[PDB]
RNA sequence: CCCCCCCGGCAGCAGCACUCGCCGAAUCCCGGGGCCGAGGGAGCGAGACCCGUCGCCGCGCUCUCCCCCCUCGGGGGGGCC
RNA sequence: GAGGCCACGCGCGCGUCCCCCGAAGAGGGGGACGGCGGAGCGAGCGCACGGGGUCGGCGGCGACGUCGGCU
RNA sequence: CCCCGCGGACGCUACGCCGCGACGAGUAGGAGGGCCGCUGCGGUGAGCCUUGAAGCCUAGGGCGCGGGCCCGGGUGGAGCCG
């Protein structure tokens, strides 16, 4: 089965490997500024909280 | 379950001659290869003649 | 001649290999530029919409022409127009499926078979998955799996279509070549819904599922393949 | 010839790399990197000697046949996988690190719970629930046959000896050389000694680990229990 | 409490406060359980000789040179216009 | 002008476009693209989601009592 | 110009062997195949057999989808089978 195994897949199309590539590469980018806004937001949240 | 129909899937043909000659059987063997082993189509009309029956060999007159 | 035939061996090969190096890459840009209108297409629809709802007008869009059609009953007791119809929609047996191209003269088609098959309008996925997981095509008469680009090439070839991703383009969008297309394809072999059916003898809309649901078709397909 | 270079291609995904093909072109500076242009011996001589038997013989290696079967078995096609078992992938729960509690599932120490050392090369766990606690020797089992609880103990730091390997563990066998048909009993040797390298290892790690299993109250105790299944208890409830 | 505001601002956003969708060229990664292992001479090459680790496909290193970080030659990285 | 991507990477000559001076907007000097032009060749190790399973993994037990025999 | 090696599996009853794809209900009825079975004749097996044929019996061992068949043990006493 393509969909499954990848290089069957590559094979067939070999153009599935840079848009497999680039969708990890996106996704991991996406989840670091997720990761990064939403602590920016509980240290906001910590600051404005212990502000003192 | 598929629907189709079985009475037209055996195709009625001479597949090989129904004599024994051997001497038949033989010039079958050589035209055997030799219509599967060339492109011309000569030998594979002379190859399924040799299979056919006598009423579907006709003679042929000298005239 | 020993060193000669050597050379001209090795000069056979290596022109033999940079002719397959250079195909290569013309699937592999095709796919890239196949991929470039595909999402063109998709973001158009969502553009043409969003400027008619700024204007306070309506967009309506272009009525599908592909259709993917499941037969959904089996083969006691059917009447002889639907009998007919079935075989010349290549649906001779439950849960198989085929693309049909839409217009006036094939949906009047699908409405007689309306009680025995469940269709719809698939989209770029639902195509991706039946070809890539149960794409066969038709060769010599053969029921031949799609395990390599050369197989589609040297039946489809003549057409332009030589990869999977050809063959996919040009199902999706229904281009020239469709009917060329979608003869070569075996109609697809489907497993059984998994999940089940609500009910297989009423119609999509009176809470079954035989006629047309528009685009919920891909939902079926999801759990029949 | 060069220096080996490390893959200057980082794996993100098994089977995709990090960079394309031309972002790896230029990172191995294939640009300049271009090539266009510029055995064992099967007969031996030997010298014969003697007298009129001429000079030397042209001896052969690998003599042909002397007898051929009536009939052969036709060679297998090729397979592209199927890698021996020493060069398999070996794969460790992620419960199991180094300190935990173990309890065994079958054999004679069915029940017992024992520390983890470390996974060998084969993938069997090493263990020692200490000789001294349960009667569990430095002792090879199966990730597979062992549940692994919650509660551990820091092993770091300890230095658990380098002979301790799968050879190490390796049972030994005495039968059957020179001895075809029995008609004396070989009954004899039946008898496993425990080596005194055994024991002098057993001491080792022992003597190391002990100290850090009574630095948390009753563990000792623990350990020195075996687990069971009481009849209230049922095993997919419970957090081990 | 509801509606209209002269207008809102901030965060989040079909929500990791489980109110209500349709999706994936706008989709990828990982894991677990079950059943199965059919086939058996794939070598254009040396003129094969240990049982063809072979084809297609996807990659890595070397035939260039500098560095960097751990081990004590080995391993892991940056490249080099 | 203090980042990302590319299945972009030899020359020579020819073409197409862009830039400079342009002393006839001549004549040369530079960039980009080319599917154009008479002339042979990369090899050497590996890893594998790659034309259907293997282990270059292992254990226990075996004569008057037990082992196998779906018939 | 092969040769430090003088060497290199199996196959192809061609009425044989090998590959790929689809398919498999069935009365009346039709057809094909039968190394299914019975009896006798021409050939053939330098076939079997009183050191035991045919037949029969058998909680014995098997083969074939099947028709059926082979082998062991007993009984039997002169013929039998491919
Ligand atoms: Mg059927
Ligand atoms: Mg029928
Ligand atoms: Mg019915
Ligand atoms: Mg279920
Ligand atoms: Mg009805
Ligand atoms: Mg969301
Ligand atoms: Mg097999
Ligand atoms: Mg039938
Ligand atoms: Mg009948």
């Amino acid at each position: 089965n393509p969909l499954k195994n990848l290089r069957i897949m590559l094979k067939l199309n070999p153009y599935a490997k840079t848009m497999r590539r680039n969708t990890i590469l996106r996704q991991a980018r996406n989840h670091k500024l997720r990761v990064d806004k939403a602590a920016a937001a509980a240290a906001a949240l910590q600051a404005k909280s212990d502000e003192k | 379950g598929v629907d189709i129909r079985h009475n037209k899937d055996r195709k009625v043909r001479r597949k090989e001659p129904k004599s024994q000659d051997i001497y038949l059987r033989l010039l079958v063997k050589l035209y055997r290869f030799l219509a599967r082993r060339t492109n011309s189509t000569f030998n594979q009309v002379v190859l399924k003649r040799l299979f056919m029956s006598r009423t579907n060999r006709p003679p042929l007159s000298l005239s | 001649n020993f060193a000669e035939l050597k050379i001209k061996r090795l000069r056979k090969k290596f022109a033999q290999k940079m002719l397959r190096k250079a195909r290569r890459k013309l699937i592999y840009e095709k796919a890239k530029h196949y991929h470039k209108e595909y999402r063109q297409m998709y973001r158009t629809e969502i553009r043409m919409a969003r400027m008619a709802r700024k204007a306070g007008n309506f967009y309506v869009p272009a009525e599908p022409k592909l259709a993917f059609v499941i037969r959904i009953r089996g083969i006691n007791g059917v009447s002889p127009k639907v009998r007919k119809v079935l075989q010349l929609l290549r649906l001779r047996q439950i849960f198989n499926g085929t693309f049909v191209k839409l217009n006036k003269a094939s949906i009047n088609m699908l409405r007689i078979v309306e009680p025995y098959i469940a269709w719809g309008y698939p989209n770029l996925k639902s195509v991706n998955e039946l070809i890539y997981k149960r794409g066969y095509g038709k060769i010599n008469k053969k029921r031949i799996a799609l395990t390599d680009n050369a197989l589609i090439a040297r039946s489809l070839g003549k057409y332009g279509i030589i990869c999977m991703e050809d063959l996919i383009h040009e199902i999706y969008t229904v281009g020239k070549r469709f009917k060329e297309a979608n003869n070569f394809l075996w109609p697809f072999k489907l497993s059984s819904p998994r999940g089940g059916m609500k009910k297989k003898t009423t119609h999509f809309v009176e809470g079954g599922d035989a006629g047309n649901r528009e685009d919920q078709i891909n939902r079926l397909i999801r759990r029949m393949n | 010839k060069g220096k080996p270079h490390c893959s200057r291609n980082p794996v993100l995904v098994r089977g995709i790399g990090r960079y394309s093909r031309s972002a790896m072109y230029s990172r191995k500076a294939m640009y300049k990197r271009k090539y266009s242009a510029a055995k064992v011996l099967a007969t031996v001589t030997k010298p014969v000697g003697g007298d009129k038997n001429g000079g030397t013989r042209v001896v052969k290696l690998r003599k042909m046949p002397r007898y051929y079967p009536t009939e052969d078995v036709p060679r297998k096609l090729l397979s592209h996988g199927k890698k021996p078992f020493s060069q398999h992938v070996r794969k460790l729960r992620a419960s199991i690190t180094p300190g935990t509690i173990l309890i065994i599932l079958t054999g004679r120490h069915r029940g017992k719970r024992v520390v983890f050392l470390k996974q060998l090369a084969s993938g069997l766990l090493l263990v020692t629930g200490p000789l001294v606690l349960n009667r569990v020797p430095l002792r090879r089992t199966h990730q597979k046959f062992v549940i692994a609880t919650s509660t551990k103990i820091d092993i770091s730091n300890v230095k658990i000896p380098k002979h301790l390997t799968d050879a190490y563990f390796k049972k030994k066998k005495l039968r059957k050389p020179r001895h075809q048909e029995g008609e004396i009993f070989d009954t004899e040797k039946e008898k496993y000694e425990i080596t005194e390298q055994r024991k002098i290892d057993q001491k080792a790690v022992d003597s190391q680990i002990l100290p850090k299993i009574k630095a948390i109250p009753q563990l000792q105790g623990y350990l020195r229990s075996v687990f069971a299944l009481t009849n209230g208890i049922y095993p997919h409830k419970l957090v081990f």
